[PDB]
């Protein structure tokens, strides 16, 4: 019951799911090695054999082997099934139509088979936790070619999916632009949810909040799990209001398209700071509604909220809880649209966050995830579809993709796809 | 699992890679006998890259070893590491290429080529997996310009859809040893346009000025020419090699540094560049390692990047570093210096980083530009070409192999046609 | 009561039976020696004699020497009795001919005589175990020398018999195709349960399951005898749902020539693996209809199912096997045959697979042989008949059959034959 | 239990064959005395296949030693092990052959044949089960090519079921040491392609050029080509003395190899072959294994595969090894070299598997083509012989022997209808 089949697809995704397995051996009191020493709270992530030993519901699929020949060797060798961890011959290039159409066409297969043996291996099914790039070719390309299958062979589960996508000024690839828009059909027709996350936006709340002046990828992948755990964590423990995974979907999503949420967290905060302010309730609250702390580079003051889920976890009480949303109802300069008068869906658990012991992040008693539908993530759309627009011009790249077997008019395609949803986030604020 | 085969041509590419293997059988740790003495499980992980295993624990690296003349195979059989290849892969003539051309297309490497290779053929069956040829030679003198382009034709025919990378020493005007640079040149740029997917353009006033201007060194040597090379040649394929923050493929390079097809003409350098008496004063982090790699002096082909724009640059960093820092500099470079980059591409730098550094460096960066500027490079030779051409100067050396003075004027025109292109862009 | 007589022919048949009477001795607990230290378990596959020494009912025959000499000079030298390891002077030489009308023809009534002399220490035997290749010339051509004796001397007797078979791309001999065309009579007329096997299938299943990369025929011998082993399972030991080897042939047999059953062997698994995986008879279940798993290169998705003989062995129980099978029902891409609305026969046998001690294969709890009548196997004969047809077009080898007694005319009759049951096969499943 | 006798014929046969004893001697551990100093019970085994058992446990070879002079047997005697044989099997003239195939097969050995012929019985009768003869000749000169094929004539007409199975060195025009070796040999081959099972066709100049490109030999004596042969000699005869994972006697190879009756002529090779100084660069291991055995330079005759198609091949494996990879590597080579392979034979490889490889090898293969590439061989001894005999150059001598000029004429029409036969099926 409640099971979580969990994807993570190529190096972001890998790396992504590197800490997502971390946090949530430490979470559930699993060793590296899969044992617990000494109540199903790890059903949804776990499958238990008799011997003892808790192997993760998880996928690790990259088209090339460095990343995942590091899980096969590292601290958590010992906790995966050597065949859940799956690797190609060939890199795809940050070229979508070698994730997609000529090198993710062999591993599939493998991939799908892989996928049928954890699903056939679950009592009920929540849904799929599906963690990718949205600048990669393996990410854009992989992850589209999958979908595409799950979305026929498991159409009735809800797949939520978590996205690394191109910031305003940090970029690390010329083609970042055209993977993300070629993507845009899957997030649209084959996803139920889909959270966008921005590298540019974490490292700024890095800076801010973290203390931390130069982070890493690792300090990054400790903050995107923190989230996913905190979105499960109604699923795995007890709490007051429990959110069930399509209850959660049932108050994001207003309309079938409209379905991208911004997700934030709160405190994230230093352990040297997190001592001299008192992180209340109220103000764990009003930390959610700060432009300070949205995981993507866009200002939700330039939109209108359409619906928020506030899941709180550890230390919080309904009291508290309507009184702190009863000042964010009061705030003029937090505005939602004038057909969803209720606004906030609450959900209340009673498992605190954990702390990696490695990490930069303070043992707090409360948390909070807000997941928050909002218009105001179209300017993170109409940032890339103007630098997919300058080189699509010019036909910048588009030799490499016509070249591993893509029709030429698929651009045009998606970067018309892409203004049908940016049209559809601006027609509904009104 | 992305096997590379090498090979090596004429006395500059024997040279330069020769020195290529001294440096990454120091990064896998293999001792100058072929056996393993290494530190690290990270150094024998993708010794499969560029080395065979063979019995008793001994490595054999992939390398073909092509001359038209015995004297550079004895130099390097002999030399510091010689040893270590498969004596089998040592395939040359005995008279040379007579710094012609055409007798390296035509004659005297058309009759070697057919030994040549039946040995890519046994090296590259012997791959788990293929992903590239790695051709080391120059564009000046006979053997490497016009056998190592016939081979380059060879090899591009029969692994049509394989990477084909060459780093390619080649012609200027103020550090010059032949008469006939210019047409060897020229007749042999004409193959790279077409066959290679990546051309490295190596120039050796780039490299002594890398070493009176930045290493302050009094007598540089061709071996110490030869390091500078292979630095950047262990640089780009670094993460097939090692485990990485953000790993990039040789085809990775491909698709975010190629606009257009035959725009893959590029610029090398590397960082830190230090003299050994002023190590001692310098931070290596990312900042003072991106002020240096970005540096007109660091480059190593002629061209000014100054006199164009880049098209793309890609930063193979390499060692323990921030995402963050790396992110940031890469973008500060390029809007603060906005008008030496094309305003067409909205971000025009890849980056990589790797987790393992070279060994006695906290840091590294390898440096690829592709850039508006490398027309000027292509210019010089094509102007020193046209002087010697318009009173057919030297041909009966190039048309007594049996070579049309049309295929000069062929040559010379699709010369001008690369020129042409990377000019249009600018 | 309960005795059978294994005929081990040709150098595939004794080498199989080198590794059956391997496992035969270790799940009994004899020694090489054939001593017993400390039921009638036993009994099916041994003769007891007053020294308290076991004598296995089996049967050795070789036309030439080199294989039984191994067997009389190895560790089992001690196991079998002198005169039943039987050997000619002169190879077969991988032509039938030889092994029929010409070389054999001297052996046969030697090897005959051992049978009687088994045959009468029986009280109620309950069949032959006939193993052979179908394309050896001995294995061809003196089984079917063999088999028309013993099919007017015990015609009443149940004559299994179990066959390595021509691959479709793996093959050890040029005239393979003209030796397992010829013995097609042999099957159709004088055998009562043919169990097809081929070496390319195990040989991926050794590749995909185990991860031996490489593997020799003593990694394929113990799977195969590991199947007969599981067959004979419950005629030697206590079960939920013993199986009689009549009993058996009467609910896979839905007509007379249409007994060439598919088998197949889960968990194939290794120490490595073992761990991680879930081992539930719902699994092991579902591994016996995976293409993956069958020990013939054919499609099963290809054909409709006749009958399916699940006899499982260790620690399981009818609830979990109805409960698996009802989860087989509802699969679509499984499809039975309109008129067998039962599909499956069951047995259940309390003892666990014996591990061979140098093996791969792991200690399971459980284990299941599927045994499966299937339209899908015409193709293995319709590859082997396209190959056939290849060199009877040229008369390519003929001269060498015809130089050793056989009728020019008999290509022609085998051919016909076999295309007379690739017609039954595909008649049957409408 | 499946004996052979072996038969050695003129200074070729006596040569090959008495290198031949020495190393299935050093195979069975059986000292140059005739006493057994061997590790192994599996070389006690199947002594009787080329051995008969004596007194003390010494052990003599079932050789037959026959010449028309005695300087042979002289060399053969004094030699490294010429102690072993029977001193009443070596059957000898006085009076030479004169490179003459009709003093062989007419005058000088038509005298000898009725004291050869009455050994092959005392060796034969005291066989338990003879399998076949094995006889070493060559078809250049007159003892072995017109003799030896009288002797072959005689054995097949008194043991018709028997596998008769020949070595025979045989003429090629860059590697000749006669002026009549056309002549003899057409004359030689005529009797061949009526009576043995199997010839496997062995030439001076591919065993020079084995030598020469693979070895890398400073000076190769006959000595050294005499071993390349006598390689392949133990080789194919391994599976009835060892034990293995496929076994494959002499008539499981022939009906295997042999499709139409008369398309018996077989090309050998062996493998591994290393010269001394690179042993060190290569892996044993049969995927390389394999890729040297189907090379055009380790087949022993001067035919290139490439020129026509095989039939079928065997491959004879020795040593520890898997049948996944032996079947998986035996495919790979017919479907990726497809325009190689007849395509009315849906497999043409045969394969074999002994438990036992050479001593000091880990592994070898020993290979046998039957291709349609051997009509060159065939062709070009043709050619040769029709030159003479247009203008009847020569055959004075053999017309002086009461030889016909009518049974050259039949002789090359012949070998003519051998050519057609192979052309055919190409
Ligand atoms: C204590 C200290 O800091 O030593 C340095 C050093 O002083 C400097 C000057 C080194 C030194 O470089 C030179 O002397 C040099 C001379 C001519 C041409 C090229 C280099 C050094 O020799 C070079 C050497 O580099 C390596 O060992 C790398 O692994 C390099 N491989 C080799 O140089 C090599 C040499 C012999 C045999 C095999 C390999 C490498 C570079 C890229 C990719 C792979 C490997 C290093 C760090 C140093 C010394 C030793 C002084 C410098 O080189 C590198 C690549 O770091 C030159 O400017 C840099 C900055 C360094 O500070
Ligand atoms: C230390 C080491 O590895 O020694 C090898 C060796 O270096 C190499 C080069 C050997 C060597 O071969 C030759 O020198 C050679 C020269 C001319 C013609 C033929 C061979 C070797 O001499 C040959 C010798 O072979 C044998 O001993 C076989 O059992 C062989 N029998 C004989 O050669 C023999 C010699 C004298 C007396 C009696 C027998 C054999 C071959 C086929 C069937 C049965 C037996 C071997 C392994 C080696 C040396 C000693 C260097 C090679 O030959 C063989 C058959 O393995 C040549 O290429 C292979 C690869 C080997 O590695
Ligand atoms: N936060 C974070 N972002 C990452 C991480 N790894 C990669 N990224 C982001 O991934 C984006 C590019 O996608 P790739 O890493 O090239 O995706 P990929 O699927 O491996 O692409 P291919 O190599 O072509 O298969 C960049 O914008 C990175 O910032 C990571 O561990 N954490
Ligand atoms: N699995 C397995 N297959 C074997 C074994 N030995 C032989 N085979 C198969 O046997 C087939 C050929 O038959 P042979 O081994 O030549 O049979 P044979 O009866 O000994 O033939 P003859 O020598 O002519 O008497 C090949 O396709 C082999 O793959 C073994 O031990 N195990
Ligand atoms: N970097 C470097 N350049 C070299 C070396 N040897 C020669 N060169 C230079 O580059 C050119 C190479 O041409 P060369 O290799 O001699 O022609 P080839 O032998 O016919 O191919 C020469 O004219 C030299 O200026 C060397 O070892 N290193
Ligand atoms: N391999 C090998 N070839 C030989 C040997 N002796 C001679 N030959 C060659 O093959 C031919 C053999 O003919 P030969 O045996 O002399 O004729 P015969 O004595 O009348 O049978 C000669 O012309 C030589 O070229 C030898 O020891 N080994
Ligand atoms: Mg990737
Ligand atoms: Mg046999």
């Amino acid at each position: 019951m409640r099971e979580c089949i969990s994807i993570h697809v190529g190096q972001a995704g890998v790396q992504i799911g590197n800490a997502c397995w971390e946090l949530y051996c430490l979470e559930h009191g699993i060793q590296p090695d899969g044992q617990m020493p000494s109540d199903d709270s790890f059903n949804t992530f776990f499958s238990e054999t008799g011997a003892g030993k808790h192997v993760p519901r998880a996928v690790f699929v990259d088209l090339e082997p460095t990343v995942i020949d590091e899980v096969r060797t590292g601290t958590y060798r010992q906790l995966f099934h050597p065949e859940q961890l799956i690797t190609g011959k060939e890199d795809a290039a940050n070229n979508y139509a070698r994730g997609h159409y000529t090198i993710g066409k062999e591993i599939i297969d493998l991939v799908l088979d892989r996928i049928r043996k954890l699903a056939d291996q679950c009592t009920g099914l929540q849904g799929f936790l599906v963690f990718h790039s949205f600048g990669g070719g393996t990410g854009s390309g992989f992850t589209s070619l999958l979908m595409e299958r799950l979305s026929v062979d498991y159409g009735k589960k809800s797949k939520l999916e978590f996205s690394i996508y191109p910031a305003p000024q940090v970029s690390t690839a010329v083609v970042e632009p055209y993977n993300s828009i070629l993507t845009t059909h899957t997030t649209l027709e084959h996803s139920d949810c889909a959270f966008m996350v921005d590298n540019e936006a974490i490292y700024d709340i890095c800076r801010r909040n973290l203390d931390i002046e130069r982070p890493t990828y690792t300090n990054l992948n400790r903050l995107i799990s923190q989230i996913v755990s905190s979105i499960t964590a109604s699923l795995r423990f007890d709490g007051a209001l429990n959110v069930d995974l399509t209850e959660f979907q049932t108050n994001l999503v207003p309309y079938p398209r409209i379905h991208f949420p911004l997700a934030t967290y709160a405190p994230v905060i230093s352990a040297e700071k997190a001592y001299h302010e008192q992180l209340s309730v109220a103000e764990i609250t009003n930390a959610c509604f700060e432009p300070a702390n949205q995981m993507v580079k866009c200002d939700p003051r330039h939109g209108k909220y359409m619906a928020c889920c506030l899941l709180y976890r550890g230390d919080v009480v309904p009291k508290d809880v309507n009184a702190a949303i009863a000042t964010i109802k009061t705030k003029r300069s937090i505005q939602f649209v004038d057909w969803c008068p209720t606004g906030f869906k609450v959900g209340i658990n009673y498992q605190p966050p954990t702390v990696v012991p490695g990490g930069d992040l303070a043992k707090v008693q409360r948390a909070v995830c807000m997941l928050s539908n909002t218009t105001a993530i179209a300017e993170a759309w109409a940032r890339l579809d103007h630098k997919f627009d300058l080189m699509y011009a010019k036909r910048a790249f588009v030799h490499w993709y016509v070249g591993e077997g893509m029709e030429e008019g698929e651009f045009s395609e998606a970067r018309e796809d892409m203004a049908a949803l940016e049209k559809d986030y601006e027609e509904v604020g009104v | 699992m992305r096997e590379i085969v090498h090979i090596q041509a004429g006395q500059c590419g024997n040279q330069i890679g020769a020195k290529f293997w001294e440096v990454i059988s120091d990064e896998h740790g293999i001792d100058p006998t072929g056996s393993y003495h290494g530190d690290s499980d990270l150094q024998l992980e993708r010794i499969n890259v560029y080395y065979n295993e063979a019995a008793g624990n001994k490595y054999v690296p992939r390398a073909i070893l092509v001359d038209l003349e015995p004297g550079t195979m004895d130099s390097v059989r002999s030399g510091p590491f010689g040893q270590i290849f498969r004596p089998d892969n040592f395939v040359f003539g005995q008279s040379g290429a007579g710094n012609n051309w055409a007798k390296g297309h035509y004659t005297e490497g058309a009759e070697l080529v057919d030994s040549v290779l039946d040995v890519v053929r046994k090296e590259s069956e012997s791959c788990d997996c293929l992903q590239g040829f790695q051709l080391t030679h120059s564009l000046g003198g006979g053997t490497g310009s016009g056998m190592g382009t016939l081979l380059i034709s060879k090899i591009r025919e029969e692994y049509p859809d394989r990477i084909m990378n060459t780093f390619s020493v080649m012609p200027s005007p103020k550090v010059s040893d032949t008469v006939v640079e210019p047409y060897n040149a020229t007749l042999s740029v004409h193959q790279l346009v077409e066959n290679t997917d990546e051309t490295y353009s190596i120039d050796n006033e780039a490299l002594y000025d890398i070493c009176f201007r930045t290493l302050k060194l009094t007598t540089p040597t061709y071996g110490d020419l030869n390091h500078l090379v292979s630095a950047t040649m262990s640089g780009v394929t670094t993460c097939l090699r090692f485990p990485g923050q953000l790993n990039a493929d040789l085809r990775k390079l491909a698709v975010n540094m190629v606009p257009f097809p035959r725009l893959h003409f590029f610029m090398p350098g590397f960082a830190p560049l230090t003299s050994r008496g002023s190590q001692q004063y310098r931070a290596l982090t990312v900042p003072e390692l991106t002020q240096q790699m970005f540096d007109s002096k660091n480059m190593m082909a002629a061209c000014d990047p100054r006199h164009g724009r880049y098209l793309t640059v890609a930063a193979i960093f390499r060692g323990r570093m921030s995402m963050k820092e790396v992110d940031e500099q890469m973008l500060n470079v390029q809007n603060k210096n906005s008008s030496y980059f094309v305003e067409w591409i909205p971000n025009n730098v890849k980056t990589a980083v790797c987790d393992i550094p070279p060994r006695g460096l906290k840091m590294s960066a390898t440096f690829i530009g592709n850039s508006t500027a490398i027309q000027e490079l292509f210019k010089r030779i094509s102007e020193q070409f046209t002087a010697m051409f318009r009173r057919k100067a030297f041909l009966h050396w190039y048309t007594g192999e049996g070579m049309d003075e049309m295929e000069f004027t062929e040559a010379e025109s699709n010369m001008n046609d690369l020129v042409s292109e990377y000019q249009q862009y600018q």
